[PDB]
C-alpha cells in the first residue's frame, strides 16, 4: 500500500524518464538477462544480444506500462488488467522474476538519475514496483 | 563464488574506488529506510525516525563501515566465503535470528548504491559480476540456516 | 489482488467459522509459536504456555480483526489503518512472520473445517491472508 | 533434521495413516491451484484449467505419488537429507531452475493436506515436528543454490 508521499515521489521521479523510456527499460531488461540468466527462459525466441533492437522495443513497452501504472496509481488492477492476464494467466511468470526486474529497474534509475534517487524516493519506487508486481502476478478476473 | 578472471578484475577495480568511510553507511542506511522492519534489529542505535535521521545517524555510519569491511573480506577470498563469514553467520542466524531474505536485500541495496555512485561505469556486466558476489555473501551469511 | 469469486469464497468460508473465530485464532497463534519459535520474540512478556489465557485473549483479537477485514474486503487499507500502523510502524514485524501466521491459520482451518477447505477455498483464503499481510506490513499514512 | 524421540514417534504414527496413492496428488494438485505459476513446469500434464481439472488429472496424481515417495524416503534419512536428495536437487535446480521458494510452498501445502485429513490428530506439536521435516526436505532440494 502506497502512502500519499510515495505517490508524490514516484510521479516526480518517473516523470523524469520521459523520452528515455525505451532506453531505460531496455537497459533494465539487459541487466536482468545478464545478472539473472534464468529469466531468459521466458523469452525463448527473442534476440537477447547486447544492443538488440528487439530488447530495445520491448524496453519501451515495459516503460510505457509503468507510465500507465503511474497515471492510474490509485486504481492499478483495473488499469493493468490486460498485463495481468498476460503475465499471470498466459505466461505464468514466477513471482521471483518480478523482484529481479524491479531491482534492475532501480539500478537503472540509480545509474541515470543520481539527484532524484534519494533514500526516500528509493523507498517509494521499491514499494511502487512491488505493487505493480503484485498486480501482474495476480489472477483477479 | 566463481568469477572469471575478467569478472574478478572488474569487481576489484571498482571496489578500489569505493569510499571505505561512507558507502557502507549509505547501504545500511538505505536498508533501514527502504525496508523499515529492519530497524527492529537496531533499537540501540538511537534516532531512526526519518530518512534524514537515519542517513545522518553516527552509529549507522560507523556500523556501515564494519559491514563494508565484511564485504571487502569476502572480495579478498572469494573461494572461501563460508569460512570467512562463519562467525558472522553464527551471530546473524543463531543469535540475532535475522531472516535470511534480509541478507539478499542488503546485498541488492549495496548494488543500488554502487550504481548511484558510479553511473555509466556500473555497466550491466559489472553489475552481473557484483550480483554473484553479493549472492555468495548472502549465502555465506545464511550458512547456519542451511 | 482478489478476484470477485475469491471475495465470495472468503466471505462464505469465514462465515462458517462463525463463533469459533476466537478459538481458531488462539490455535493458529499456538501453532505458530510452536512450529516457528523465532516468532515468540515479538511476544517477550507473554505467557505462551499451552492453554495460556493471554494467548486465548490475543487469538480472539486476531480473529476479530480478520472478521473486520472480510467485512471490508474491498477497502482493507482504510479499515485496517490503525492495525497497519501498529504492526508496520510500532512493532516493525518482519514480513516473513505474516507468511508463517497465515500458514498456521490455513492449517487450523483445514483441521477444523475439512469439508469447507476445498482447493478453490484454500486458494482464495491464501490470497486473502496475503492481502491482509501486505496491508499490515505497509506504512501508508 | 533432529527430532526428539517423542516427535519421531508422532511423525511416524501419523505417516502410517497416509494414503500413499492419493496424498501426494492432493498436495501437488493444491500447489498448482493455490500457486498457479507452478503450472508452467507441468505444461505436458494436460488439462489444468480448473481446480476440478487439476485435482482429477491422472498425471498430477501419478506424479504426486513420486513426490510423496521422496518425502517418505526422507523420513528414513533425516540425518542425511542433503546426500539423499542430491540427485533430485540437481534435477530441480540445475535442469529445471525451480525457484527454491516453491519447495517451501509445496512442503507447506503438504502440511495443510495432512491437517485436512487428520484433523484433531494433527496437533500443534505434531505440526511442529512436520515443519522441521518439510523445512529439511526443502533445504536439501535447494542445496545446489547454496
Ligand atoms: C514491472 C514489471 C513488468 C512490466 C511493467 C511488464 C510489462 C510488459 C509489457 C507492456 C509487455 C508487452 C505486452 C503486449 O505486447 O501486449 C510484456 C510482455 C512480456 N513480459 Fe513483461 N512486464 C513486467 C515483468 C515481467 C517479468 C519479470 C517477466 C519475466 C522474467 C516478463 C515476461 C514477459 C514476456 C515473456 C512477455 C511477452 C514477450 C513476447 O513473447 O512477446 N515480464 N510485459
Ligand atoms: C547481508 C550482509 C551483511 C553483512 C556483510 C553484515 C555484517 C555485519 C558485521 C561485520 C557486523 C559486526 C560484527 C561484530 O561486531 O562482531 C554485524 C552486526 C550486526 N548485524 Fe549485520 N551484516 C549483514 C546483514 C545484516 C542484516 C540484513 C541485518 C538486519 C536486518 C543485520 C543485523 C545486524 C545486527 C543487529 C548487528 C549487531 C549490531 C550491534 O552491535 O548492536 N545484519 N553485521
Ligand atoms: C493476519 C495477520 C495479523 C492480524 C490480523 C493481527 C492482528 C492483531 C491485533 C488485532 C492485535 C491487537 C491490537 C490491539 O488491540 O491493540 C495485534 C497485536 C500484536 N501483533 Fe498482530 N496480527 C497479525 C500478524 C502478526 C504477526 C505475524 C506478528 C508477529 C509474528 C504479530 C505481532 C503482534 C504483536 C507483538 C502484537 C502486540 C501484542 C502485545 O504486546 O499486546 N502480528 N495483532
Ligand atoms: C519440495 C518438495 C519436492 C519434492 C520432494 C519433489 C520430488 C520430485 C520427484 C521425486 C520427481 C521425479 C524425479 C524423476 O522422475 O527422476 C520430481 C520431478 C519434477 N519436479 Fe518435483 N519435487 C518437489 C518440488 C517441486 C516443485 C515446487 C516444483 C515446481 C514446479 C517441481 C517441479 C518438478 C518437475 C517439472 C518435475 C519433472 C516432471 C516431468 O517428468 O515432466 N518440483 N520432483
Amino acid at each position: 500500500v502506497l502512502s500519499p508521499a510515495d505517490k508524490t515521489n514516484v510521479k516526480a521521479a518517473w516523470g523524469k524518464v520521459g523520452a528515455h523510456a525505451g532506453e531505460y527499460g531496455a537497459e533494465a531488461l539487459e541487466r536482468m538477462f545478464l545478472s539473472f540468466p534464468t529469466t531468459k527462459t521466458y523469452f525463448p525466441h527473442f534476440d537477447l544480444s547486447h544492443g538488440s533492437a528487439q530488447v530495445k522495443g520491448h524496453g519501451k513497452k515495459v516503460a510505457d506500462a509503468l507510465t500507465n501504472a503511474v497515471a492510474h496509481v490509485d486504481d492499478m488492477p483495473n488499469a493493468l488488467s490486460a498485463l495481468s492476464d498476460l503475465h499471470a494467466h498466459k505466461l505464468r511468470v514466477d513471482p521471483v522474476n518480478f523482484k529481479l526486474l524491479s531491482h534492475c529497474l532501480l539500478v537503472t534509475l540509480a545509474a541515470h538519475l543520481p539527484a532524484e534517487f534519494t533514500p526516500a524516493v528509493h523507498a517509494s519506487l521499491d514499494k511502487f514496483l512491488a505493487s505493480v508486481s503484485t498486480v501482474l502476478t495476480s489472477k483477479y478476473r | 563464488v566463481h568469477l572469471t578472471p575478467e569478472e574478478k578484475s572488474a569487481v576489484t577495480a571498482l571496489w578500489g574506488k569505493v569510499n571505505v568511510d561512507e558507502v557502507g553507511g549509505e547501504a545500511l542506511g538505505r536498508l533501514l529506510v527502504v525496508y523499515p522492519w529492519t530497524q527492529r534489529f537496531f533499537e540501540s542505535f538511537g534516532d531512526l525516525s526519518t530518512p534524514d535521521a537515519v542517513m545522518g545517524n553516527p552509529k549507522v555510519k560507523a556500523h556501515g563501515k564494519k559491514v563494508l569491511g565484511a564485504f571487502s573480506d569476502g572480495l579478498a577470498h572469494l573461494d572461501n566465503l563460508k569460512g570467512t563469514f562463519a562467525t558472522l553467520s553464527e551471530l546473524h542466524c543463531d543469535k540475532l535470528h535475522v531472516d535470511p531474505e534480509n541478507f539478499r536485500l542488503l546485498g541488492n541495496v549495496l548494488v543500488c548504491v554502487l550504481a548511484h555512485h558510479f553511473g555509466k561505469e556500473f555497466t550491466p556486466p559489472v553489475q552481473a559480476a557484483y550480483q554473484k558476489v553479493v549472492a555468495g555473501v548472502a549465502n555465506a551469511l545464511a550458512h547456519k540456516y542451511h
